[PDB]
C-alpha cells in the first residue's frame, strides 16, 4: 500500500478562492503559528536543575 | 536643568537595552520548553552585567589593513543615531519639541544606514562588503515604504508634530482608524531593524549591538505612540508614562515572539515581499486616506 | 541650542564609550601577534533614488489639505501617486524587478 | 556537520557546486580488516550517528 | 462579460494583492466626485479664520455687512455647530 | 552675538568644499560632501527654514549620497536682514510649500512627467545588450 | 594592605564575568555534536548557565572539539582557533578528540586534538552522555574561578 | 515557570519608565509647577516674549491677574 | 549682500574648479556637480526665505528633485562605462577625439 502526501486539487468556487485570498491577504496561517508558540510558554519547561537534580540511568 | 533631562533620558534607555537581552533570552527559552539565564544573579537579573563585563575585557581585533578612521567613525554614528531618534517622542512630554518631528526621525533613520556602509567596507573584504551592499538594499527599500506610510497615516493627525497624535487618537485607537496601514508599518519595521524573518547578516561590536536594540526599543515605541493613542490627563502625565510604556514593552515582545516562531526569507523573496505586495497596496492606500477626509468632511485642524 | 546641546552630549557619550571599550584591553601586554558588479544592486538603489523623489513631492500633503482647492489639490495629489504606480508597472512589467 | 563547498556563481544564482569531502575520513574500512566480525560490529553504530 | 468575470475570478486568485490594491485605488479615484460632504469640507476650510477680517469703512450703503460681531448680518456658522 | 554663528556655519561649509574638491580617494570626496550637507542644513535650519532643511537631511543625505557611497563601494553683517513681524498662526514656508498642489498645478505636471521619463530612461540607458 | 586587596576583589569580579558569560564555538565533526545539541536542548538547557548557544568565532571565548579532527581538517581548525579572541579555553569532547579514541591507529586521524591545540578540558566517553559534557562546562568554569591575573601582575 | 521572565521585564519597565517620567518633573520645576509653554507658528512665541516683559522678574511663567491692573 | 552669500557663492565655485580640474575618477567629478547642487538649494533656499516670497518656497525642492534625477542619469552612464574598461577612470573617454 501507498499514500499521496501532496496529490489535494484545491476547490475553484468563489467561497474557497475568497477564503485563500482571505488567508493572503490577512495573515491567518502565521497568526495560527503565533498561537501555538503562545501555547508553549504558559507549560511547564522540561528543564532539570543539575546538578541538583540528575538525569535517569538505568543498572 | 536641561542636562540632567538628557541624562535621564539616555541611561534608561542604555539599560533597559541591556535587560532586553536578558527578555529576550527568557522569552525565547521558556517558548523552547526551556528556560533563559537562571543562574547568573538571583534570577538571571545579573547577566547582562556578566556579559558587558566580559565582553569589555576581551581583546580587540584591528582588521591591521583597514581605514581605522571609518572603523571607529561607524559605531559612534549608529549609537548616537540610535539615542538621538529618542527626544521627539512625547512620553508625554517630549524633551525637545519639533513642529516636524516625524520627518526628524524619518531623517535619521535614513541616515542609519551610513553606518552599514561604512563597516563593510572598512571591513577589506569581498564577501562582507557583499552583505553590508544586501543589508542597504534591503534598508532602503523598506524605508521607502516606511515613509509612504507614515505619512499616509499622518494625513489624519494634521501635522509631523508627534504630540498631536496624542490629542487625535483621544477617544479611539488609530489601529482601528487604518490596521492595513498598521500590519505593513508592523512588518516594514522589522524589516527596516533588520530582525526575523530578516536577518540575512568585543567592544565595537557591544556598541552596534546596544544600537541595534535601542533602535528596536525605540521603533516600538514610535509604533505604539502612532497606532496605540493612549490617554493623557494634563494633571497626571505618569498614568500616559505607565500607558506608552506598557505597549512599547507589548510590541517588543511581540518581536521576539516572531523571531521565534518563522523561518527566514531568502533576499530575493524580501525584496519581491515589499516591491511587488507592500509598495502597490501602500500607494492604493495612500490614494485612499488622501480622499477619505475630503470624502467625509473629516479633514484634522492644523495648517 | 538645547538640540544642539543634545546632539553633542549623544555623540559625546558614544565617543568616550566606544574609544574606552577600544583601549580599555589595549593597557594590558598580550601576545599582539572583487569584479562581479551585480547590475541589480545598481538598479535596485537607483529605484528607490527615484521613489524617494517622488516621495519628497508627496511630503507636503498633510498642510496640502486646507487650500479651499480641494478638488484641484485632490486632482494633483491623485495625479502624482498614479505617476508613483506607473513607474511602478513600468519597471515592473520590464523585468526590472528580478533576481 | 564539517563540509568544504567550492562553488562558482553569476552574481544570485549558482552556476556550478563542487562538494568537497574527506574532512571526516577516518578509514573504518580498512580498520574493520584488523577486527573480528564482533570487534568490527561498533564501527557500524559509528558510521551514522 | 463572460471574459471579464473569468479574468476577475483568475485575478482574484492567485493575485489577490493586486485585485485589492487596484480596487482601492479606483474607489479612492472615483467616490469623492459622489461623495455629499466634500462640500461641506471645502465649506470648513473657507471658515477658519487664519487673517484677521480687516473691517471695512461704513459709506451707507452696506445693509448686508454687520456693525458688530452679535448682529445677525454676515455668514452663519449654525450647519458647523449641528455637523 | 555668538561669533556669527552663519559666519562659522558657512566657513566650515567652504571648507569642507575645498576638502572634497580636491577629489581625494572618491569615499573621501564623498565624506567630505557628507560633512558639507550636513552643515548646509545647519544653516538653512537655523536660518529659519525647518522644513527646507529637513529636506535636504533626509533626501539628499539619506538617498542621493547614500546610492553615491552604494555605487562608489561597488567599484574599486548677519542677523540685521532679518523681518519685524510675526507669521501668524501657521509657518510661512509650510503654507508655500503646501501650495504646490493647488497653485504649482503645471510645475506637478512636468515635475511628475520628468521623473517617470527619467525611470524609463534609466533602464534603457543600463538594459545594456 | 590595600593594594593587594583592590586587586584581589578586581580579579574576583572579572573571573566571575568571564565564568558566568561563556559563549562556546563548536566544531560539530562527529556524532559528540548529537550529544552537545542535546545538552543545548530543553532537559538540559546550557543557555541557562549563561552558555550561549553556537556563537560566532570571533566573539567566542571557549572552543568545544566534538568528533574526530583527520588529517584533513586539522589546518582548518588550528586557523578557527588562531582566529578567536583571548581568553580562549579549549575543552575536548569524547574519545576521539582526546586521543583518537577508536580510530587510534589510522592513516588520516590526528591521534588528539592536543597535538593541534592547548586543551584545558578533557570530557571521557564515546559520547559523553549531556550530563557530562555539562559537568565538564561546569569544571571548565571551576577552573577559570582559580585563576589570578591582577595577582600575578601586582607581584611583578 | 513563565512568571521567572516577569522580574527583567518589570526591571526593564522601571527603566523605561524614567524618561518620561523625570521630563514632566523636570517641566514643572522649570516652569513655575505649570507644564512647559508650547510655542509654534510665532505667535505663541510672541505670547510668551510679552509675558517674559510684563513679569518684572523676567521669567514668562510668573503671571499677572487682575492684582495687576489697578 | 552680506558674507553668507559670498560664502556660498564661493563654495559653488571651489566644487566648479574641482570638476573642472579632472585630476582622475569621473565619479569624483559627479561629487563635484552634486556639489554645486548643494551650494545653489542653499542660496536659492536663504534668498526666498529672507525676503518672505512665499510661493517660491516650492523652487528649492524641485530644483533639488530635478537635479537628483540628472545625478541618476550620471551615475547610470559612470557605471556603463565601468562594464568596458573596469575603472572608471577619466582617460579611458580618449575613443573620440578632435
Ligand atoms: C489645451 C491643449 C491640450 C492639447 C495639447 C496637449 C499638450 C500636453 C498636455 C499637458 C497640458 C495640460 C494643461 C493643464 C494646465 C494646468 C493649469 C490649468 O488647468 O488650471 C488649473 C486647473 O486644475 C486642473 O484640475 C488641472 C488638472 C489637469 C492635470 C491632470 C492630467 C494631466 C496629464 C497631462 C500630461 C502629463 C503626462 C501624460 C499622462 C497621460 C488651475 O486650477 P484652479 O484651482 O482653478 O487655479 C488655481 C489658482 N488659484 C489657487 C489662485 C485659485
Ligand atoms: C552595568 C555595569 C557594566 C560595566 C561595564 C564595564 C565597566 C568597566 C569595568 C572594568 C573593571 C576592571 C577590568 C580590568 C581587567 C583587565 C584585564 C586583566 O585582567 O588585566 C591583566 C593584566 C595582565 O598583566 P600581565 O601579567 O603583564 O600579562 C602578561 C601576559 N601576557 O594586568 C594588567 O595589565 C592590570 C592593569 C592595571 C589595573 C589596576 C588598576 C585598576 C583599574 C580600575 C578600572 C579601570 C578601568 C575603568
Ligand atoms: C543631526 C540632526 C541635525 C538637526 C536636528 C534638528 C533639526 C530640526 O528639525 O529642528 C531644528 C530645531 C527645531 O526646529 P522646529 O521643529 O521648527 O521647532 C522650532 C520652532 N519653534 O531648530 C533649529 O533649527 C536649531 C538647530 C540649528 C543649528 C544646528 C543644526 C544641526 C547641524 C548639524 C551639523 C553636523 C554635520 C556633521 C555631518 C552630518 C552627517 C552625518
Ligand atoms: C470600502 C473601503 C475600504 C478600504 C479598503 C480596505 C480593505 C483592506 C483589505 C486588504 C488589506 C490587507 C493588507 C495587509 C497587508 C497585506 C500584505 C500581503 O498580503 O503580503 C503577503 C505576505 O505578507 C507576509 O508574509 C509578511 C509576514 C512576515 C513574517 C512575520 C509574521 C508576523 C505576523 C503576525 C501578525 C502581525 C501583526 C501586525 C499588527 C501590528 C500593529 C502595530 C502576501 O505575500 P505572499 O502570500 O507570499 O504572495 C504574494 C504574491 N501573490
Ligand atoms: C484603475 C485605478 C488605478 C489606480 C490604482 C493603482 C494603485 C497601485 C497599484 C499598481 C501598482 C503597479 C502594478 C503593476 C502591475 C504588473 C502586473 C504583473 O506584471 O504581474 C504579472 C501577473 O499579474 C497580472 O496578471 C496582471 C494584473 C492582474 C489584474 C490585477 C487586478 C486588476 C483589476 C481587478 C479589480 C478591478 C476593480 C475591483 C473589482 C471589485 C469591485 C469594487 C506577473 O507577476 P510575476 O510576479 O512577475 O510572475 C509570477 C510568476 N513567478
Ligand atoms: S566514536 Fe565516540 S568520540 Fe567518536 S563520534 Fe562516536 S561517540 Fe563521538
Amino acid at each position: 500500500t501507498y499514500k499521496f502526501v501532496n496529490m489535494r486539487e484545491p476547490s475553484m468556487d468563489m467561497k474557497s478562492v475568497t477564503d485563500r485570498a482571505a488567508q493572503t491577504l490577512l495573515w491567518t496561517e502565521l497568526v495560527r503559528g503565533l498561537g501555538m508558540t503562545l501555547s508553549y510558554l504558559f507549560r511547564e519547561p522540561a528543564t532539570i536543575n543539575y546538578p541538583f537534580e540528575k538525569g535517569p540511568l538505568s543498572p | 536643568m536641561f542636562m540632567i533631562n538628557i541624562l535621564s533620558l539616555i541611561i534608561p534607555i542604555l539599560l533597559a537595552v541591556a535587560f532586553l537581552t536578558l527578555v529576550e533570552r527568557k522569552v525565547l527559552g521558556y517558548m523552547q520548553l526551556r528556560k533563559g539565564p537562571n543562574v547568573v544573579g538571583p534570577y538571571g537579573l545579573l547577566q547582562p552585567i556578566a556579559d558587558a563585563l566580559k565582553l569589555f575585557t576581551k581583546e580587540p581585533l584591528r582588521p591591521a589593513t583597514s581605514s581605522i578612521s571609518m572603523f571607529i567613525i561607524a559605531p559612534i554614528l549608529a549609537l548616537s543615531l540610535a539615542l538621538t531618534m529618542w527626544v521627539p517622542l512625547p512620553m508625554p512630554y517630549p524633551l525637545i519639541n519639533m513642529n516636524l518631528g516625524v520627518l526628524f526621525m524619518l531623517a535619521m533613520s535614513s541616515l542609519a544606514v551610513y553606518s552599514i556602509l561604512w563597516s563593510g567596507w572598512a571591513s577589506n573584504s569581498k564577501y562582507a562588503l557583499i552583505g553590508a551592499l544586501r543589508a542597504v538594499a534591503q534598508t532602503i527599500s523598506y524605508e521607502v515604504t516606511l515613509a509612504i506610510i507614515l505619512l499616509s497615516v499622518l494625513l489624519m493627525n494634521g501635522s509631523y508634530t508627534l504630540s498631536t497624535l496624542i490629542t487625535t487618537q483621544e477617544h479611539i485607537w488609530m489601529i482601528f482608524t487604518s490596521w492595513p496601514l498598521a500590519m505593513m508599518w508592523f512588518i516594514s519595521t522589522l524589516a527596516e531593524t533588520n530582525r526575523a524573518p530578516f536577518d540575512l547578516t568585543a567592544g565595537p561590536f557591544a556598541m552596534f549591538f546596544m544600537a541595534e536594540y535601542a533602535n528596536i526599543i525605540m521603533m516600538n515605541a514610535f509604533t505604539a505612540i502612532l497606532f496605540l493613542g493612549a490617554s493623557h490627563d494634563p494633571h497626571t502625565p505618569e498614568l500616559y508614562t505607565i500607558n506608552f510604556v506598557l505597549k512599547t514593552l507589548a510590541l517588543t515582545i511581540t518581536f521576539l515572539w516572531i523571531r521565534a516562531s518563522y523561518p527566514r526569507f531568502r533576499y530575493d523573496q524580501l525584496m519581491h515581499l515589499l516591491w511587488k505586495s507592500f509598495l502597490p497596496l501602500t500607494l492604493a492606500l495612500c490614494m485612499w486616506h488622501i480622499s477619505l477626509p475630503i470624502m467625509t468632511a473629516s479633514i484634522p485642524p492644523q495648517s | 541650542m538645547n538640540i544642539m546641546l543634545t546632539l553633542l552630549t549623544n555623540v559625546t557619550l558614544a565617543s568616550l564609550l566606544v574609544l574606552i571599550a577600544f583601549w580599555l584591553p589595549q593597557l594590558n601586554a598580550y601576545s599582539e601577534k572583487r569584479l562581479p558588479f551585480s547590475m541589480k544592486f545598481f538598479l535596485v538603489a537607483i529605484t528607490f533614488l527615484l521613489f524617494d523623489l517622488e516621495i519628497a513631492l508627496l511630503l507636503p500633503l498633510p498642510w496640502a489639505s486646507q487650500t479651499n482647492n480641494l478638488k484641484t489639490m485632490l486632482t494633483m495629489a491623485l495625479f502624482l501617486l498614479i505617476l508613483l504606480a506607473a513607474s511602478l508597472a513600468y519597471e515592473w512589467t520590464q523585468k526590472g524587478l528580478e533576481w | 556537520g564539517v563540509l568544504r563547498l567550492v562553488m562558482e556563481l553569476s552574481g544570485e544564482m549558482v552556476r556550478k557546486c563542487d562538494p568537497h569531502i574527506g574532512l571526516l575520513h577516518r578509514g573504518t574500512e580498512k580498520l574493520i580488516e584488523y577486527k573480528t566480525y564482533l570487534q568490527a560490529l561498533p564501527y557500524f553504530d559509528r558510521l551514522d550517528y | 462579460a463572460g471574459r471579464i468575470a473569468s479574468f476577475l475570478k483568475n485575478a482574484w486568485a492567485k493575485e489577490p494583492v493586486l485585485v485589492a490594491s487596484f480596487a482601492i485605488g479606483g474607489l479612492a479615484i472615483i467616490l469623492p466626485s459622489l461623495s455629499p460632504y466634500t462640500n461641506y469640507a471645502i465649506r470648513i476650510n473657507r471658515a477658519t479664520p487664519y487673517n484677521y477680517p480687516v473691517p471695512l469703512r461704513d459709506d451707507g450703503n452696506m445693509p448686508d455687512v454687520p456693525s458688530h460681531p452679535q448682529d445677525p448680518q454676515g455668514p452663519s456658522l449654525e450647519w458647523l455647530k449641528n455637523l | 552675538m555668538t561669533m556669527y554663528i552663519a559666519f562659522i556655519l558657512s566657513t566650515i561649509f567652504v571648507i569642507g568644499f575645498v576638502g572634497f574638491s580636491s577629489k581625494p580617494s572618491p569615499i573621501y570626496g564623498g565624506l567630505g560632501l557628507i560633512v558639507s550637507g550636513g552643515v548646509g542644513c545647519g544653516i538653512v535650519l537655523n536660518f529659519g527654514g525647518s522644513f527646507l532643511g529637513l529636506m535636504v537631511f533626509l533626501i539628499y543625505l539619506g538617498g542621493m549620497l547614500v546610492v553615491f557611497g552604494y555605487t562608489t563601494a561597488m567599484a574599486t553683517g548677519d542677523w540685521v536682514i532679518y523681518d519685524t513681524g510675526d507669521s501668524g498662526f501657521f509657518s510661512e514656508e509650510a503654507m508655500g510649500i503646501a501650495a504646490l498642489y493647488s497653485y504649482g498645478t503645471w510645475l506637478v505636471i512636468v515635475t511628475g512627467w520628468s521623473l517617470l521619463i527619467g525611470v524609463v530612461v534609466i533602464m534603457e540607458i543600463t538594459r545594456g545588450n | 594592605s590595600r593594594g593587594e586587596y583592590v586587586v584581589a576583589k578586581l580579579d574576583d569580579l572579572v573571573n566571575w564575568a568571564r565564568r558566568s558569560s561563556l559563549w562556546p564555538m563548536t566544531f560539530g565533526l562527529a556524532c559528540c555534536a548529537v550529544e552537545m545539541m542535546h545538552m543545548a536542548a530543553p532537559r538540559y538547557d546550557m543557555d541557562r548557565f549563561g552558555v550561549v548557544f553556537r556563537a560566532s568565532p570571533r566573539q567566542s571565548d571557549v572552543m568545544i572539539v566534538a568528533g574526530t579532527l583527520t588529517n584533513k581538517m586539522a589546518p582548518a581548525l588550528r586557523k578557527v582557533y588562531d582566529q578567536m579572541p583571548e581568553p580562549r579555553y579549549v575543552v575536548s569532547m569524547g574519545s576521539c578528540a582526546n586521543g583518537g579514541g577508536y580510530y587510534h591507529y589510522s592513516y588520516s586521524v590526528v591521534r588528539g586534538c592536543d597535538r593541534i591545540v592547548p586543551v584545558d578540558i578533557y570530557v571521557p566517553g564515546c559520547p559523553p552522555t549531556a550530563e557530562a559534557l555539562l559537568y565538564g562546562i561546569l569544571q571548565l568554569q571551576r577552573k577559570i574561578k582559580r585563576e589570578k591575573r591582577l595577582r600575578i601582575w601586582y607581584r611583578r | 515557570m513563565w512568571f521567572e521572565i516577569l522580574p527583567g521585564i518589570a526591571v526593564m519597565a522601571a527603566c523605561l519608565f524614567i524618561p518620561g517620567m523625570a521630563t514632566a518633573h523636570i517641566h514643572k520645576f522649570t516652569n513655575g509647577g505649570k507644564e512647559k509653554r508650547v510655542a509654534h507658528f510665532s505667535y505663541q512665541w510672541n505670547l510668551m516674549e510679552r509675558d517674559r516683559r510684563i513679569s518684572g522678574v523676567n521669567r514668562y511663567h510668573v503671571t499677572k491677574g487682575l492684582e495687576n491692573i489697578d | 549682500m552680506p558674507l553668507v552669500y559670498m560664502n556660498i557663492i564661493m563654495a559653488f565655485a571651489i566644487a566648479l574648479a574641482g570638476l573642472l580640474m579632472y585630476r582622475s575618477h569621473l565619479m569624483s567629478s559627479l561629487l563635484c556637480l552634486e556639489g554645486m547642487m548643494l551650494s545653489l538649494f542653499i542660496m536659492s533656499t536663504l534668498i526666498i526665505l529672507n525676503t518672505h516670497f512665499t510661493l517660491a518656497n516650492m523652487m528649492p525642492i524641485i530644483l533639488l528633485v530635478f537635479a537628483a534625477c540628472e545625478a541618476a542619469l550620471g551615475l547610470s552612464l559612470l557605471v556603463m562605462v565601468s562594464n568596458t574598461y573596469g575603472t572608471d577612470y577619466v582617460q579611458n573617454l580618449n575613443l573620440l577625439q578632435c
